């Protein structure tokens, strides 16, 4: 989910 | 005196603790007003206090599992739409992802061989232009970004998966 960090 | 998380900046999926020190990712979006300062897509929140000059410390208790990133952001960090999490966007942070600790350099992150982290001291120096991170057990150095900051800088926190958290400790 790191895309939304 | 001590830092607290600013609810008006928080992505509506985040859950802030009652004492406004902790943040985790919730399972639903809260119905919050869509203020210009609110991160509407990336899973971020700022502290309510920002700094334009001087030297400052705070500490961050970190979860043992993936999903967090924290450090500082320039005030002009973009709040709207999906944005990169990079120094070019004005984010200077450490991250736990893929079971590894990273300094979030770009275009490639920098893996840190620091061992397990429990709490980190952040040292912001707006006089010389640096933000540094130390693991509190022995103050071993984790990373320093050297930046000629050109505006107000805020403590930044991001949690993009469940199962972890960040917490301001003072």
């Amino acid at each position: 989910a790191v895309k939304l960090q | 005196v001590e830092l607290t998380l600013d609810p008006d900046t928080a992505n509506p999926r985040l859950i802030l603790s009652l004492d406004l020190k902790g943040v985790r990712l919730g399972e639903r979006a809260q119905d919050l007003p869509n203020h210009p300062c609110r991160f509407d897509t990336n899973t971020r929140v700022l502290a309510s206090c920002g700094f334009s000059s001087g030297r400052h410390h705070w500490e961050v208790e970190v979860g043992s599992k993936d999903g967090w990133a924290f450090g500082v952001a320039r005030e002009s960090v973009r709040r709207k739409g999906l944005t990169p999490f990079t120094p070019e966007e004005g984010v200077w942070a450490l991250q736990l992802n893929g079971g590894q600790y990273w300094a979030v350099t770009s275009p490639e992150r920098s893996p840190l061989s620091c061992g397990h982290l429990s709490r980190v001291r952040v040292a912001l120096d707006l006089e010389v232009g640096a933000v540094s991170f130390y693991a509190v057990e022995d103050m071993r150095h984790l990373y320093t970004f050297r930046v000629n900051f050109q505006e107000r800088v805020f403590p930044l926190f991001s949690v993009c998966s469940t199962g972890t958290y960040l917490r301001i400790w003072p």
